[PDB]
């Protein structure tokens, strides 16, 4: 009869057939990931083509129902999600060109091999070897060679491709009633139609700047401390008044600073909190790791894993004969089928990753009641954030002592908390300026603020201004330095890490306040608290049915993203860094003082 | 059978032993409405209707008086004044294949809700809009029966469950489906209470 009832029946038929097709596609992808064989690749390609064609046909058919005659919020949300053209609005030639460009960028990044001139008999790929070289070397010219050679080859190959990519994506986005591709990415956080909880695309950049302005003193102090320690490690390269050399940050691109913990340790004399040896001595299998994680999740009041999870997951490397992707990934295959694909080793990192992925599984299980097209997080930040809070809680010494992995007579003094907080800052705080600078640069590129001939001159200027990292040698416009990273080269949003990082500490403060924890925020464990689990599950059950602002009100009691929980988390470390930086100068100069 | 074309077997003129069914550990749901399982083995009824079908794990709750859902509204409807038992058990072993078993269907749409104990086996295209379907599944016109792709690796809420609903009615005809009668070791030459043949 009415348009709303027609849309509801169409959504019901769509959900029913979509869930089955998504299951078939997801199962084919799972069979490829756990078994890399050519027939599995063919099955994955066939299932993906069927899934894409089905999404194209339902997108074509969903648009015939006008949005303004529907009053139900959930139905309008599903219809808004389905009615996106995607690449279909663009011409077939340009769509094929864009797909070809994406595929060739994927092949160039995945199979990119670079080695030293005059010794070309064997070369190293980035993921097997260059990462280890960047993470472990202490040699200035070797790191400089690897960084410059990889950016030379990858940037010179990818620069015309990126120039075509920005134009095609901007054309598609403006054809879809967006300002640019950056507006298309920012549209994920857009809430329209809800009274009071509306959020605009333009508000996101202002909120990110407002939070980053408060992030900046802590990052400046951390940068000064890391600069002083790197000056101790490398005597002449680093200037007291200038920025850090780009190739000395411990990773290939500067994404994380977690590989500088050895060089920048506050108290080397004190022991670490490594629990690897304890699991090795007691013969803890990966199955025991996941059972302990399940015990942690039942302690807080969340549902335990299904029998199908234990039966169908691959929690150990299969063997030499069968090849599998080693990256830990949680799979929500559909129809109540939840699996984890991780090649689990006996390490602390794998244990925390197991907690993180089981948090992903719990989040997936929670919104199973929702309709198929709403079975996602409210935004891209929440999905990662709910795993990261488990990663925070599991890593605490109280959790390790409770489960027996740490000695009951371990002395928790201030020095171990300071060095642990510094490691957490290098992993978590350090990625925030890089993420903000990269996303702001990409937004300015899509918006047309920066012309193509001035991309790099602004970019390094941004990096000195924001990240406090100086280029080793000046780069001209023949380079394509941003596209050397996995996410940007393969058409992925990057603001999810920034939002995840802020939401992580906001959720952590909310659950710790719910659990009546009486100490420091970093010493908080959310085990044994039913009320904290209930407060979490209230947001978890919603999925994408409600706005992210309402979900944040449900958890933390605020209608906007907040920066205060992160600063509260690192407050002992902030005071310690302020004490240690009395002689040194906090802040950096954008001039070429260290090296150029 | 499928939930829409649910099989109905009329059971008459025999002895129904309900204790064998009740004491089995193979059944997940044995919810009786309108009568208790303990006194079923004694009572007698004129006819027994055994309706058999397959539904999902999460859809077992909808087979009850006064409930709502796709199965109750469009596939199998129970009366509010229902006397009988709903028995459900997991059948992932038999009704699921690795490729997907598409032999089980459900009616997804209909203009009006079903009456109690009604079967709809029509395969006419559902009309959700003003436009006539004309036998083609085009815009606003969808096919009523949809398959459940039962696979063994499904969750417990999506695995196939075989449901048998027993309906007990009393009519003015002589009741012939009576519960089994238990007989003791005969004792002779003593003053005893005898109940030979009622
Ligand atoms: C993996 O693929 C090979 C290819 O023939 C097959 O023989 C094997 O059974 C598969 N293993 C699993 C666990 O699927
Ligand atoms: C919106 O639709 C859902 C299912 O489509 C329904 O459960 C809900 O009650 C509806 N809300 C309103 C306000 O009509
Ligand atoms: C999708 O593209 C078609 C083709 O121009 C257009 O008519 C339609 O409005 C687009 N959808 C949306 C939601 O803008
Ligand atoms: C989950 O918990 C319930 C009740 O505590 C238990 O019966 C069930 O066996 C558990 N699941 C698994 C897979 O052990
Ligand atoms: C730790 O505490 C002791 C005694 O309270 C103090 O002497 C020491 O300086 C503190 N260290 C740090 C890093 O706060
Ligand atoms: C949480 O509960 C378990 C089970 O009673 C207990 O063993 C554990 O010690 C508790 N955690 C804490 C921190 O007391």
């Amino acid at each position: 009869s009415t348009i709303e009832e027609q849309a509801k029946t169409f959504l019901d038929k769509f959900n029913h057939e979509a869930e089955d097709l998504f299951y078939q596609s997801s199962l084919a992808s799972w069979n490829y990931n756990t078994n890399i064989t050519e027939e599995n690749v063919q099955n994955m390609n066939n299932a993906g083509d069927k899934w894409s064609a089905f999404l194209k046909e339902q997108s074509t058919l969903a648009q015939m129902y006008p949005l303004q005659e529907i009053q139900n919020l959930t139905v309008k949300l599903q219809l808004q999600a389905l009615q996106q053209n995607g690449s279909s609005v663009l011409s077939e030639d340009k769509s094929k060109r864009l797909n070809t460009i994406l595929n060739t960028m994927s092949t160039i990044y995945s199979t990119g091999k670079v080695c030293n001139p005059d010794n070309p008999q064997e070369c190293l790929l980035l993921e097997p070897g260059l990462n280890e070289i960047m993470a472990n070397s202490l040699d200035y010219n070797e790191r400089l060679w690897a960084w410059e050679s990889w950016r030379s080859e990858v940037g010179k190959q990818l620069r015309p491709l990126y120039e075509e990519y920005v134009v095609l994506k901007n054309e598609m986005a403006r054809a879809n009633h967006y300002e640019d591709y950056g507006d298309y990415w920012r549209g994920d956080y857009e809430v329209n139609g809800v009274d009071g909880y509306d959020y605009s695309r333009g508000q996101l950049i202002e909120d990110v700047e407002h939070t980053f302005e408060e992030i900046k003193p802590l990052y400046e102090h951390l940068h000064a401390y890391v600069r002083a320690k790197l000056m101790n490690a490398y005597p002449s390269y680093i200037s007291p008044i200038g920025c850090l050399p780009a190739h000395l940050l411990g990773d290939m691109w500067g994404r994380f600073w977690t590989n500088l913990y050895s060089l920048t340790v506050p108290f080397g004399q004190k022991p670490n909190i490594d629990v690897t040896d304890a699991m090795v001595d007691q013969a803890w299998d990966a199955q025991r790791i996941f059972k302990e994680a399940e015990k942690f999740f039942v302690s807080v009041g969340l549902p335990n894993m299904t029998q199908g999870f234990w039966e169908n997951s691959m929690l150990t490397d299969p063997g030499n004969v069968q090849k599998a992707v080693c990256h830990p990934t949680a799979w929500d295959l559909g129809k109540g089928d939840f699996r984890i694909l991780m090649c689990t080793k006996v390490t602390m990192d794998d244990f925390l990753t197991a907690h993180h992925e089981m948090g992903h599984i719990q989040y997936d299980m929670a919104y199973a009641a929702q309709p198929f097209l709403l079975r996602n997080g409210a935004n891209e930040g929440f999905h990662e954030a709910v795993g990261e809070i488990m990663s925070l809680s599991a890593a605490t010494p109280k959790h390790l002592k409770s489960i027996g992995l740490l000695s009951p007579d371990f002395q928790e003094d201030n020095e171990t908390e300071i060095n642990f907080l510094l490691k957490q800052a290098l992993t978590i705080v350090g990625t925030l300026p890089f993420t903000y600078m990269l996303e702001k640069w990409r937004w300015m590129v899509f918006k047309g603020e920066i012309p193509k001939d001035q991309w790099m001159k602004k970019w390094w200027e941004m990096k000195r201004e924001i990240v406090g990292v100086v280029e080793p040698v000046p780069h001209d416009e023949t380079y394509c330095d941003p596209a050397s990273l996995f996410h940007v080269s393969n058409d992925y949003s990057f603001i999810r890490y920034y939002t995840r990082t802020l939401y992580q500490f906001q959720f952590q403060e909310a659950l710790c306040q719910a659990a009546k924890h009486e100490g420091p925020l970093h010493k908080c464990d959310i085990s044994n608290s039913t009320e904290a689990g209930q407060k979490l599950f209230n947001m978890l059950r919603l999925g994408k049915s409600e706005p992210w602002t309402l979900a944040l009100e449900n958890v933390v009691g605020a209608k906007n993203m907040n920066v205060r929980p992160l600063l509260n988390y690192f407050e002992p470390l902030f005071t310690w860094l302020k004490d240690q930086n009395k002689n040194s100068f906090v802040g950096w100069s954008t001039d070429w003082s260290p090296y150029a | 059978a499928s939930v829409y074309a649910w099989n109905r077997k009329r059971i008459s003129n025999c002895v129904a032993d309900y204790s064998v069914l009740y004491n089995s550990a193979s059944f997940s749901t044995f919810k009786c409405y309108g009568v208790s399982p303990t006194k079923l083995n004694d009572l007698c009824f004129t006819n027994v209707y055994a309706d058999s079908f397959v539904i999902r794990g999460d859809e077992v709750r909808q087979i009850a008086p006064g409930q709502t859902g796709n199965i109750a509204d469009y596939n199998y409807k129970l009366p509010d004044d229902f006397t009988g038992c709903v028995i459900a058990w997991n059948s992932n072993n038999l009704d699921s294949k690795v490729g997907g078993n598409y032999n089980y269907l459900y009616r997804l749409f209909r203009k009006s809700n079903l009456k109690p104990f009604e079967r709809d086996i029509s395969t006419e295209i559902y009309q959700a809009g003003s436009t006539p379907c004309n036998g083609v599944k085009g815009f606003n016109c969808y096919f009523p029966l949809q398959s459940y792709g039962f696979q063994p690796t499904y969750g417990v809420g999506y695995q196939p469950y075989r449901v048998v609903v027993l309906s007990f009615e009393l009519l003015h005809a002589p009741a012939t489906v009576c519960g089994p009668k238990k007989s003791t070791n005969l004792v002779k030459n003593k003053c005893v209470n005898f109940n030979f043949n009622g």
